[PDB]
RNA sequence: GUGAAGAGGGAAACAACCCAGACCGCCAGCUAAGGUCCCAAAGUCAUGGUUAAGUGGGAAACGAUGUGGGAAGGCCCAGAC
RNA sequence: UCCUCCUAAAGAGUAACGGAGGAGCACGAAGGUUGGCUAAUCCUGGUCGGACAUCAGGAGGUUAGUGCAAUGGCAUAAGCC
RNA sequence: GCUCAACGGAUAAAAGGUACUCCGGGGAUAACAGGCUGAUACCGCCCAAGAGUUCAUAUCGACGGCGGUGUUUGGCACCU
RNA sequence: UGCCUGGCGGCCGUAGCGCGGUGGUCCCACCUGACCCCAUGCCGAACUCAGAAGUGAAACGCCGUAGCGCCGAUGGUAGUGUGGGGUCUCCCCAUGCGAGAGUAGGGAACUGCCAGGCAA
């Protein structure tokens, strides 16, 4: 199995940081779309989330699964957060190495204004 | 309402909590006729020592 | 004979128990190995000794899919 | 295949041994939808009965308060050493 | 004469022989000598009281040993000063408290069984008594 | 816990066991442990049983138609033991 | 002299010429951190090659490992890279 | 810069003999005897595989078991 | 409102295994490919990127099933604090506490925020 090796990959970080108390960001990679969601401290409520299987993205982009679309989730998700009143962020890339999309998500994110 | 409890024993080879026990009750000597107010408490006082006091 | 030998005393156990209010600092309980893990607001050091990292009274918890022991701190 | 048997007040260790010590011995009657009842009987009798094999697998019928309650043998604890009865879970 | 096949430890604690004990039916066979008394018995005892049954009952019937030493009883030497560490184990011993099963026997009559039975309890420290196998 | 460092009453005598903590006096009364036929203060007390061994008033494996209770199990008027 | 376990009577502590074992170091990677990984032992097939070297899959799941005793601990891995 | 490892380290630096002995002490501590104990010793008894031509119990009694004594070897160190 | 997915928790075996199923329009998965980003102590297996032909096989999710695990009374037993007592290596009595194992039975979990698709 493979999503159990990518569960307990993420898990260090997961405990680390809810144990710090921080506003995490996670973001779950597919082969098809990107999701992004800024989870509460507390762990179990969300604040926002957005993603390239919602619609009012999906319209816009070329196809859900690649690095221009993962910039196009990475601006939204912080384009949101900010009108919510959430800036002091965490990056939890949750077992997905940070290097294609999520970096894309990442670098997007920091650009639209979100503070990590 | 209040209970009569009398000591009807010594108090020489006992135990530090049953000798504290006594001191806490009020009860000095064999044959003290002390009354005292009927709690949750007093009651379990008595039932630690009921081997050694009377109640009336 | 053969052995007669011994070691040292350690001292170790719980030395602030649940309910208890405890200082910035203070140690909750000496151990070898984790026995008890650090929730919130306990920290964990080289030694693996619980202390406070926060003034609040001590919280002995058992939750995790392991059922592991915690001890927490809630002001 | 018959018993009377009275209804337990008293249950523990002391209630237990002085009823021991009294010719009789605590068993229990449970099942179904209903309460376990605690029952109080004599032992020479149930002593006596047991010898026979079709006491641990026939149906019992235990009079308790005029009502008879039909039941089976389930488990049963024998003294460690001397040949006697502790106590016999009724299921029913 | 029974004795453990290798142990963990050597030589162990005297400990209190208290309660009650746990074999008390007669699980295999049909008739068993249960122990009535407490104490200890000997490797000695046992293959003592286990030759005087299977001697009585010849050739036939079957027999089980239901307990074991797996206790090392240590012993000072003569002429020997307290002290000077612990004394050196000589024989191994079963803790028998009072309802145990200690043998059990069948394969023939109940007639022929209590006088076998006799036999070995008369090499018995402690006091045993017959007991037949109920079923539950 | 007691003695040590605690006298007094009981356990024959008996630091440590049971009862109980002596400030002094009295030719007063109630009790504790333990006792009540005589030595020696108080029941030859009352009721219902057991014990025949002087058990009580040292001891085991094992031995035995001792002797009391019980709860069962083998036979009768075709009359068993 | 120091460490580990039991004795030690479910906080700590607790003796004996009581019961068992270790230490007088090691390491510029065996530290730091970041990113990964999962073990024993079998089963069946396969050149030399056989019980066992290396390979493949399946079974088991921490019986493994932890620089060295024992203890407590570790998959978020303190394990191996 | 110290196996000051007798590891809170008396000195930088230290082994023996005394029946030629002596002083201060101790029944805080041994040797004799007493005491407590009874593993051992001794003396009984229980079971009875067997021996006794047959036959366990005339006489012996293996394997084991339970006591007594305070006679041995001891243990303890309570008196001196 | 409900039915289906995903994400992130709460709760950690009544929640886990096995066996029997059934699901692809989205969701998820394998699957396609290998200039580019990056990757292998060899290997696009893994990690990674560009895709959307293929299938729900495996996986994963959901429904069914006691195969086991797992939970689990009442009563009794063991143990034990305190005061007594005995035939005192061990017990017993008054009173308080009271298991473990087993037994009847229960049992193929339960939720919260959020996102999407479909019947509305
Ligand atoms: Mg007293
Ligand atoms: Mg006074
Ligand atoms: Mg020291
Ligand atoms: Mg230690
Ligand atoms: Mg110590
Ligand atoms: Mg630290
Ligand atoms: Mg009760
Ligand atoms: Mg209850
Ligand atoms: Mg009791
Ligand atoms: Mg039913
Ligand atoms: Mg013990
Ligand atoms: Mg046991
Ligand atoms: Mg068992
Ligand atoms: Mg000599
Ligand atoms: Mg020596
Ligand atoms: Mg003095
Ligand atoms: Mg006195
Ligand atoms: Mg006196
Ligand atoms: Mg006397
Ligand atoms: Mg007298
Ligand atoms: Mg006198
Ligand atoms: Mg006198
Ligand atoms: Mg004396
Ligand atoms: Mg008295
Ligand atoms: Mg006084
Ligand atoms: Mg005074
Ligand atoms: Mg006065
Ligand atoms: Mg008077
Ligand atoms: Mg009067
Ligand atoms: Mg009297
Ligand atoms: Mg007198
Ligand atoms: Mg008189
Ligand atoms: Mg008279
Ligand atoms: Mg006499
Ligand atoms: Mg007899
Ligand atoms: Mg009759
Ligand atoms: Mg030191
Ligand atoms: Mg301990
Ligand atoms: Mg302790
Ligand atoms: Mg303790
Ligand atoms: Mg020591
Ligand atoms: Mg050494
Ligand atoms: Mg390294
Ligand atoms: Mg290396
Ligand atoms: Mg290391
Ligand atoms: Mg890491
Ligand atoms: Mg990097
Ligand atoms: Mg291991
Ligand atoms: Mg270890
Ligand atoms: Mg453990
Ligand atoms: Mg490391
Ligand atoms: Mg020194
Ligand atoms: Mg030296
Ligand atoms: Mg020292
Ligand atoms: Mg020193
Ligand atoms: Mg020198
Ligand atoms: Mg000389
Ligand atoms: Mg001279
Ligand atoms: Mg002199
Ligand atoms: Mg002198
Ligand atoms: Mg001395
Ligand atoms: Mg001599
Ligand atoms: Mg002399
Ligand atoms: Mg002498
Ligand atoms: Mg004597
Ligand atoms: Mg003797
Ligand atoms: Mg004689
Ligand atoms: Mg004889
Ligand atoms: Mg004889
Ligand atoms: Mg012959
Ligand atoms: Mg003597
Ligand atoms: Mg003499
Ligand atoms: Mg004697
Ligand atoms: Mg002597
Ligand atoms: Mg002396
Ligand atoms: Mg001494
Ligand atoms: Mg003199
Ligand atoms: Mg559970
Ligand atoms: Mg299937
Ligand atoms: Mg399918
Ligand atoms: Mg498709
Ligand atoms: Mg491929
Ligand atoms: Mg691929
Ligand atoms: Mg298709
Ligand atoms: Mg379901
Ligand atoms: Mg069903
Ligand atoms: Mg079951
Ligand atoms: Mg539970
Ligand atoms: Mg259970
Ligand atoms: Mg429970
Ligand atoms: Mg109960
Ligand atoms: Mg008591
Ligand atoms: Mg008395
Ligand atoms: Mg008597
Ligand atoms: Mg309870
Ligand atoms: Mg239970
Ligand atoms: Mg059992
Ligand atoms: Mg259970
Ligand atoms: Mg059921
Ligand atoms: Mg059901
Ligand atoms: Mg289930
Ligand atoms: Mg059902």
């Amino acid at each position: 199995d493979k999503k159990s090796a990518r569960i307990r990959r993420a898990t260090r970080a997961r405990r680390k940081l809810q144990e710090l108390g921080a506003t995490r960001l996670v973001v779950h990679r597919t082969p098809r779309h990107i999701y992004a969601q800024v989870i509460a401290p507390n762990g179990s409520e969300v604040l926002v989330a957005a993603s390239t299987v919602e619609k009012a993205i999906a319209e816009q982009l070329k196809y859900t699964g690649n690095k221009d679309a993962a910039a196009a989730v990475g601006k939204a998700v912080a384009e949101r957060a900010l009108e919510k009143g959430i800036k002091d962020v965490s990056f939890d890339r949750s077992g997905f190495q940070y290097h294609g999309r999520v970096q894309a998500l990442a670098d997007a994110a920091r650009e639209a204004g979100l503070q990590f | 309402k209040t209970i009569k409890i009398t000591q009807t024993r010594s108090a020489i080879g006992r135990l530090p909590k049953h000798k504290a026990t006594l001191l806490g009750l009020g009860l000095r000597r064999i044959g003290h006729t002390v009354e005292r107010e009927d709690t949750p408490a007093i009651r379990g006082m008595i039932n630690a020592v009921s081997f050694m006091v009377k109640v009336e | 004979t053969r052995n007669g030998r011994d070691s040292e005393a350690k001292r170790l156990g719980v030395k602030r128990f649940g309910g208890e209010s405890v200082l910035a600092g203070s140690i909750i309980v000496r151990q070898r190995g984790t026995k008890f893990h650090a929730g919130a607001n306990v920290g964990c050091g080289r030694d693996h000794t619980l202390f406070a990292k926060a003034d609040g009274k001590v919280k002995f918890e058992v939750k995790g899919p392991k059922n592991r022991k915690f001890i927490s701190i809630e002001a | 295949f018959t018993i009377n048997a009275e209804v337990r007040k008293e249950q523990g260790k002391g209630a237990s041994r002085r009823l021991r010590a009294a010719n009789k011995f605590p068993a229990i009657i449970y099942g179904g939808k209903e309460a376990p009842l605690a029952i109080e009987l004599d032992h020479d009798k149930v002593m006596n009965m047991q010898a026979k094999a079709e006491f641990y697998s026939e149906v019992l019928t235990i009079v308790v308060d005029g009502k008879e309650i039909k039941v089976k043998a389930q488990d049963v604890q024998r003294h460690p050493y001397k040949p006697k009865l502790q106590h016999i879970d009724f299921v029913r | 004469m029974l004795q453990p096949k290798r142990t963990k430890f050597r030589k162990m604690h005297k400990g209190r022989n208290r309660g009650l004990a746990q074999g008390t039916d007669v699980s295999f066979g049909s008739f068993g000598l249960k122990a009535v008394g407490r104490g200890r018995l000997t490797a000695r005892q046992i293959e003592a009281a286990r030759r005087a049954m299977t001697r009585a009952v010849k050739r036939q019937g079957k027999i089980w040993i239901r307990v074991f030493p797996d206790k090392p009883i240590t012993e000072k030497p003569l002429a020997v000063r307290m002290g000077k560490g612990k004394g050196n184990v000589e024989y191994w011993v079963a803790l028998i408290q009072p309802g145990k099963v200690l043998y059990e026997m069948d394969g023939v009559p109940e007639e022929l069984a209590r006088e076998a039975f006799k036999l070995a309890a008369a090499k018995l420290p402690i006091k045993t008594t017959f007991v037949t196998k109920t079923v539950m």
